[PDB]
C-alpha cells in the first residue's frame, strides 16, 4: 500500500502520497529519506502493514518497499535506494548511504 | 461443549490455512521469479 | 495456492547473482500484483529456520475479544414525576470506535455473538442493593415493553435472562442470525423499495433489541444503575479486507467524515508533518 | 540524474509502496492508537429511543 | 505477450497493445449460480450474448485538477441495452463483470490512475451527520466524481485501497487496465435497483502532465456483464 | 555430567589410607574449581543410604510462589476537587525486596507469570460496598486511560478483567512475553541508540502496564480502596546464578547501594562483629 | 534478454534495463587463491560480504568538451568501507572486480563512451622527461582525467585500446557497461597501497550532443571487489 | 602438565609456565551461530583470523592499596584492530572470548587476585539514587576501577563472586589466569556499542606484599575474540 | 489443563536433572580423585 512520504506542510491530500523528483544541476543529490518504525506515526503508519501492526506490540520479519516511477516514457534516470541498519545518524551523502 | 446447539461452543482457533495470493497476486498470468513482469 | 501456515517462512542462504535476462528486483506495479521479489534475490542471505508463530493474527483471535458495545446509565427510583427503571437498546456495533474500526477492516463477516452483561450500582449512604435485572431479547423492529411493570415482560417466547448484580456478569450466545450467509459490515444500497430509505443501513444486519429492566420495585431512595454490554464474535469467517478508518467517526448511521482540526488524521493530512522529505524524525544525534 | 527532453515534464513523481513478506510475525494485541472517541457518536443515544 | 490482449464476449471485442496482464478479483472467475447455492425456485433466464457483452459508457476528460471518477454496478448499466431491459423486468439479477478502462496519451505525457474495484463501497458525506441521499449515490451511466479521493470519500484512505482488486494506468507503461469481477454479495442474487455490489473507481494519484501540445485526454470505461441470470419476472419498473 | 538427582547422595564406608602420591585433601583453589575432596577421603565413613529428597530446592519451587509486587491505596469518591478512582501501574518486580532479591539470584529467567489481584475496602459506618473493578492490561509505553470514565476503557483489544470485591481474588496468566528468549534480570547496557538513556533498564523486560479502576460511579461518601497484585512465575528456566544482594536496596531503577548505618549489612562490614577471631560467639558455657 | 541484467553481491544489487550483454575479462572469472599458487603462509581472512559488495564512487559530469576519466584499482577503493579497512590493516591483498559504469540520457541525445579496463596502465607525462609523480597517479576515489586520451596518456593510442577488456555506452543503444575482472598480476597477492592492477578508463570517443533541453548528464561508477583475501595483518597504515 | 599452556589464535600466541589449568565458563566453548537459532537473515561476515586473535590492553600497576580493576566486553575492544572496525561498520555482532590475565612477581612476593568473568555486571552507584551515567560505564580499552570491591560495586558481595566463571592468581602458585567465554546473552546477536555481555574483574583480595626490593608489579590483560560474526553492514559509527 | 494455551498450565515441578560441574568444576582438564591438582 502507499507510503505517505511527502508528509509535509503545504502538501495536501494526495500530494502527500507522491514524491516529486526534478532534473538536478548538481551530482549525487539526496532526494528524500523515510523513517522506518512501522509502530510510529510517519510515512509508514497509514498502510496495510502499518495499520494492522499497530493493533499489536511486537513484530518481526522483512519489509519490502516498491517504488513506481510515474514520469513520461521519454524520461530516464537511475536512483539508488538505501537501507541503513540502526546505530547512528541518518546518512546525508550517497557515499555513506551506499555502504 | 455441553450445550445442545453447536454455535454455543468455545472459539475455533485452529484454521491455519492461507492464500495471500488472492490479494497479493490476483493476476491471470502467473509471474516468474526473476523474469520481466512485462 | 491455499496452504497451511503455522510459522513465518524460513530463509534460504543465497549467493552472488550476475544473470542476464533475470531481474528479480524489477516489477510492474501496474499489474496490481504486489512485488514478488524475495529477500534471497535482493541481497545475499543466510539460512534461517524461522520458528515464529502466526496464531495470534488468526482472524478468530484478532476479532475474538469481548468488546464494549453498549453502556447505559439510568435512575432506579420512583418515577411518579427518561428511562423509568428500564431501557431498550437497538443492538449495533457502531457506537464504540475500537470494535467498530476492527469489524470495518472486513466487508463481510459471519460469526456467532457471545453477549456478556455487566451491571453496576451507586446510591444517589446505607448500602448497595443486590437487584435482579431482566434482559429480554426482542427481534429488530418487534414489540418492546413501554413500562417497567408492563405485562410484555412475561416473555412467553422471547428469550429473557434474569440476573443479580451480585452474580458474575450474565452471558449467552446469539447465533449468526442473519437472513444471508454473512453480515454486511458495509452496504452500498438502500434497504427499501422506495427512494426515501436510509442509505447504508440493511436491517438484515441488525441483530436485534435488548430490553433491560430492574425487576425489583423502586426503593425509598434513588440509585444510578449502569448496564454495560460486551460482544465477542466467535466461529468467525471474514471476507474482503478493507482500508482502515482514518478520519474520526461522526455518526453510527454512516461513514460521514470531517477529520481532526489538525494533523494527524485531518482530512487534509492523515500523517503528522515533518519539516521536509529529507528531514529524519527522531534522528539519532 | 533524472533526464528528460524539452516536451516531457521536468518534474516527475514516484509512488512508494510497502508491505510485509511472508516471514513476518506480529504479537501481543493491543487497542489501536489510530482511533478514539471522547463523546458519544451522533445517533448513538437514539438507539435507545 | 502479457502486454497485448483481446477480450471477446457476445458481438463485442476489445484489443489493447499496452496492457499490464490483467486482474481476476480475489483470484476468482464468474460462474452461473449452482443448484446447491440457489434460493429463488423459478427457472432463471440466462440471455447469454444479449447481456454478456461490452457496454461502453460516455467518456470523461482527465484534467490537471481532476479528483477522480466512479461508477456503481449494476446501477451504471441498469438502463443500457438488453442487460438494462432484463434488470427492469426482473426482481432479481446476478452477474460478474469484465471491466476495461482505457486511457492513452503520448510518450511525453505522465500521469498515473488507480483503477480499483471496490466491493460494497458505502459512501460517506463530508462535514455533516446527514447520510448521503439517493441522488448522491445513484448516478447511473454518468457515474460520479470523488470529493475527497484522499480518503475514498468514506473516511478511510486511498493509500490502502490497493487491498481491493485493482490495476494502474501509468501513462509511460500502459494504456489500459482490465479487471474480471465475480459475483460479490452475501446473497446468491439481489434486486438490481437498490444495491450495488461493486464500485469502479478511477483516481489520478499522479496528475496528468506534459510540456508538449495540450490535447484532451479522455478516460473511457467499457463494462461487460458476465454469466447474467434473472429471476422473478414481472412488468418493467 | 548431566544426570537425574532425586535424593541426596549416599555415603560409602571407607577405610584407612596411607598412599604415596595420593592426597585427596589437597586442592588448588586457583584453578577456579571447587574442592573435590569427598567425605570418604577425609575421614573414615560408614555406609549410609540417604533418602533425603531434593525437590523443595527445584528452581520451579524456589521461585514458584505468589509474591506481592504491587500495593496501591486510593480514594474512591467524588473527585470534583491524585488517583481519581483509578490508577495505572507500570509492572515491575523491583519494588518489594523479598521477590526482588530471589529473582536477582539469577542472571536470566524465562517464565510465565500468574497474576492474582486482591482488593480491600474501608469506609472513611454503614457497610462496605461490593464494588466492581476493571484491570486492563496495556503494553509498556502504550496508551493508558486518563479518567475513570474514559472511553479508553472500552478495551476493544487490550485484555481486561472485571471482578467484584466479594469474589475470590482475580487471577490470570501473562505468558513469557519477552522479545528475547529470556528476561534479563540484570542488564549491563543502555537500551537506546543515544547516550542519554537510563542505564540497566531494558524495556524488553517490562511486562507492561496494569490500569485499574473502580467501575461503579462514586457513592455519596468516600472509601479507601487498596489493590494488591501478586505474581507467581511458573514453567521456569534459570541461568547463571549470582551473588545475593547484601546492601539494602535504594531504588527500583538501579543497584545503587549505601549499606545500613551499622553492621550487619553495612558497606564496611556485611557480617556483624565479634570481639576477635578467637572469640566463639554463642559458646557453650 | 541480454539487455536487462541484475548484479547482486553482499547487501548490494544493481539492475539495468538497457545493457549490452557483459564482459568477462579474457574470458575469466574471479576466484580465491588456490593452495598450489599460494606464497604467503599465514591463514588469510576472507571477509566475503563485508568487502565483496558494490561501492559507488562520486559521479562525474559528461560535458561537451570532456576528455575522459580514469580510476585505478585498488587505489580508488583503498579508503572505502570494510574493503578499505582490510586494505589498511593488511600488508597483502587479492581480489577481482565487478565494474558497472552508468550513464543515461534521452532518445534525443547522442554520444559514445569507451569503457575499458586496462591492466598495468602505466601513465606517461607529456612533453617532459620527468616521470609522473605520486600525486599524479594516486587520485583515490576521485579518480583522474585524461590529458591526451587520443594516445591513452601513455604514448600509444585509444584506437587500439579495444585490445583490452571493454564495452561501450552508445546512448542510442545502452545506458550501462559491465565488466568482470579477475585478479591480474604476476604475483598471487600484492601490497594494495603502491601498485594498481587495473585502471578503469571511461572516454568519450563521440562527444555528448543534442538539440533538446540541456541537462546535466552524469557518469557513475560502481565497483564491487570479488573474492577478497588479505594476509599479513598488522596495524592500520 | 597442567601448569604450562600455549594459546594460539590467528597470528598471535601466548605461553605460560605457571598456569592453574584453565576455565571454560559454564563448561561451554565458543561456536558460530547455528541456523536454528539465527534471527538476522543477511549473510554474516566471519573474518576469522583478523578478529579472532589476542589483543593486549594497556597494563595497570598493582599497588599496596589497589581496590581492583574491570574491563567490559566488547566495549574494551570496540576500537581495537579489525575487531573494532567490524564492530563500527556493523549493527550486529556476536563472539566468545578467550581471556588471559598476566601477573608475575617474585618467590618473596605474596598477593592473591580474583580473576572473574561476570555476565551482565550492572554497576550500581554509591550513596545516591541517581543511576550510573554513560561515562561511568563505558571506559573502553582503559577499563575502570572498583570503588567498593567488597560488594562488587553492585550491592552484592565479592565473597560469593566465585559463583561466576573465575580463577585466581596467587603469586606463590601461578602467574596467569585463563578463562574461555562463550557467547552469553538472551539474544543470538547484539548491538556492540550499547550492551556489554561480560565484565572482566581483577580484584586483589589479598594485597601485594614483600620485604624484598620494591618493583612495579604490573597486571596485564590479553583478550581474544572467538568465532566472531557480524551482521547489518553500513557505514562506520 | 482445560485452557487452550499451554502456558496457562499449572507448574512443572518434575525437572530433576542437574549438572553442578558447570559451576563447581568448569576446568578444561578433569581433576582426579586424589592426584595432585597441579
Ligand atoms: C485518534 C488519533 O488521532 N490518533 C493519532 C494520535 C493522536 O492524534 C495523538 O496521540 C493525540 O495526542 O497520534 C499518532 O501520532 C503521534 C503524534 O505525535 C505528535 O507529537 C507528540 C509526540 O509524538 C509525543 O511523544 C509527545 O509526548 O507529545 C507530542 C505532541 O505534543 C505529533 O505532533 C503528531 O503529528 C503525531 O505524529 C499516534 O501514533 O499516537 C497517530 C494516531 O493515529
Amino acid at each position: 500500500s502507499m507510503m505517505e512520504i511527502n508528509n509535509t506542510d503545504g502538501a495536501n491530500g494526495m500530494e502527500r502520497l507522491r514524491v516529486d523528483i526534478s532534473v538536478q544541476a548538481d551530482l549525487d543529490q539526496l532526494l528524500f529519506n523515510i523513517p522506518l518504525d512501522i509502530q510510529l506515526d510517519g510515512p509508514l503508519r497509514n498502510t496495510l502493514v502499518g495499520n494492522i501492526s499497530r493493533y499489536y506490540t511486537h513484530w518481526s520479519g522483512s519489509l519490502e518497499m516498491t517504488f513506481m516511477f510515474c514520469g513520461s516514457f521519454m524520461a530516464t534516470g537511475k536512483l539508488i535506494l538505501c537501507y541503513t541498519p540502526p546505530g547512528g545518524s541518518c546518512p546525508t551523502t550517497r557515499e555513506t548511504a551506499m555502504l | 461443549n455441553f450445550y445442545k446447539d453447536s454455535y454455543a461452543a468455545s472459539a475455533s482457533k485452529q484454521d491455519f490455512s492461507q492464500d495471500p495470493s488472492k490479494f497479493t497476486e490476483p493476476v491471470v498470468e502467473g509471474l516468474k521469479a526473476g523474469a520481466p513482469v512485462l | 495456492v491455499e496452504s497451511i501456515i503455522k510459522t513465518a517462512t524460513d530463509t534460504v542462504k543465497s549467493e552472488i547473482n550476475a544473470e542476464l535476462g533475470v531481474v528479480p528486483s524489477l516489477n510492474a506495479v501496474e499489474t496490481g500484483a504486489t512485488s514478488n521479489t524475495e529477500p534471497e534475490e535482493a541481497i545475499q542471505t543466510r539460512t534461517v529456520i524461522n520458528q515464529h508463530g502466526v496464531s495470534e493474527t488468526l482472524v478468530e483471535n484478532f476479532l475474538g475479544r469481548a468488546a464494549l458495545v453498549s453502556k447505559k446509565s439510568f435512575e432506579y427510583k420512583n418515577h411518579a414525576s427518561t428511562h423509568k427503571n428500564f431501557f431498550k437498546w437497538t443492538i449495533n456495533t457502531k457506537s464504540f470506535v475500537q470494535l467498530r474500526r476492527k469489524l470495518e477492516l472486513f466487508t463481510y463477516l459471519r460469526f456467532d455473538a457471545e453477549i456478556t452483561i455487566l451491571t453496576t450500582v451507586a446510591v444517589n449512604y446505607m448500602g448497595l442493593p443486590d437487584l435482579t435485572l431482566q434482559a429480554m431479547f426482542v427481534p429488530t423492529g418487534a414489540l418492546t415493553p413501554k413500562e417497567q411493570d408492563s405485562f410484555h415482560w412475561q416473555s412467553g417466547s422471547n428469550a429473557s435472562v434474569f440476573f443479580k448484580i451480585s452474580d458474575p456478569p450474565a452471558r449467552m450466545t446469539i447465533p449468526f442470525m442473519c437472513i444471508n450467509s454473512a453480515y454486511s459490515v458495509f452496504y452500498d444500497g438502500f434497504a427499501g423499495f422506495e427512494k426515501n430509505g436510509l442509505y447504508g443501513i440493511n436491517p438484515a444486519d441488525t441483530i436485534g433489541n435488548l430490553c433491560v429492566r430492574i425487576v425489583n420495585e423502586h426503593q425509598p431512595v434513588g440509585f444510578t444503575v449502569t448496564v454495560r454490554v460486551y460482544m465477542k464474535p466467535k466461529h468467525i469467517k471474514a471476507w474482503a479486507p478493507r482500508p482502515p478508518r482514518t478520519m474520526p467517526y461522526m455518526s453510527i448511521a454512516n461513514a460521514n467524515y470531517k477529520g481532526r482540526d489538525t494533523a494527524p488524521n485531518t482530512l487534509n493530512a492523515i500523517i503528522g508533518n515533518r519539516a521536509s522529505v529529507t528531514t529524519m524524525p527522531h534522528n539519532i544525534v | 540524474n533524472l533526464i528528460v527532453p524539452s516536451e516531457s515534464s521536468d518534474t516527475c513523481s514516484l509512488i512508494g509502496f510497502i508491505a510485509a513478506k511472508d516471514d513476518f510475525s506480529l504479537r501481543l494485541m493491543r487497542d489501536s492508537p489510530d482511533i478514539g472517541q471522547s463523546n458519544h457518536l451522533h445517533g448513538a443515544e437514539a438507539a435507545y429511543q | 505477450s502479457d502486454r497485448v490482449l483481446q477480450l471477446k464476449l457476445g458481438n463485442s471485442a476489445i484489443v489493447t497493445q499496452e496492457a499490464a496482464n490483467y486482474c481476476c478479483a480475489y483470484g476468482e472467475w464468474p460462474n452461473y449460480l449452482p443448484d446447491h447455492e440457489a434460493v429463488a425456485i423459478d427457472k432463471p433466464t440466462q440471455p447469454e450474448t444479449s447481456t454478456d457483452r461490452f457496454y461502453t459508457l460516455r467518456s470523461v476528460k482527465w484534467e490537471s485538477n481532476s479528483t477522480g471518477w466512479w461508477w456503481k454496478l449494476p446501477d451504471a448499466l441498469n438502463n443500457i441495452g438488453m442487460f438494462g431491459q432484463n434488470v427492469q423486468y426482473h426482481y432479481l439479477y446476478r452477474s460478474g463483470f469484465l471491466i476495461h478502462v482505457q486511457c492513452n496519451a503520448t510518450k511525453f505525457h505522465q500521469g498515473a490512475l488507480l483503477v480499483v474495484a471496490i466491493p460494497e463501497h458505502q459512501r460517506g458525506a463530508h462535514d455533516t451527520t446527514t447520510s448521503p441521499g439517493f441522488n448522491d449515490i445513484m448516478k447511473g451511466e454518468r457515474g460520479g466524481t470523488f470529493n475527497h479521493p484522499y480518503v475514498l470519500d468514506d473516511g478511510t484512505s486511498i493509500a490502502c485501497a490497493t487491498i481491493f482488486p485493482h490495476q494502474w494506468i501509468n501513462l509511460r507503461t500502459n494504456n489500459s487496465a482490465t479487471i474480471v469481477l465475480p459475483w460479490m454479495n452475501v446473497a446468491p442474487m439481489d434486486f438490481p435497483l437498490r444495491h450495488n455490489q461493486w464500485t469502479l473507481a478511477v483516481i489520478p494519484v499522479v496528475p496528468l502532465g506534459t510540456r508538449t501540445m495540450s490535447s484532451v485526454v479522455p478516460i473511457t470505461v467499457s463494462i461487460a456483464p458476465m454469466c447474467c441470470e434473472f429471476n422473478g419476472l414481472r412488468h418493467a419498473i
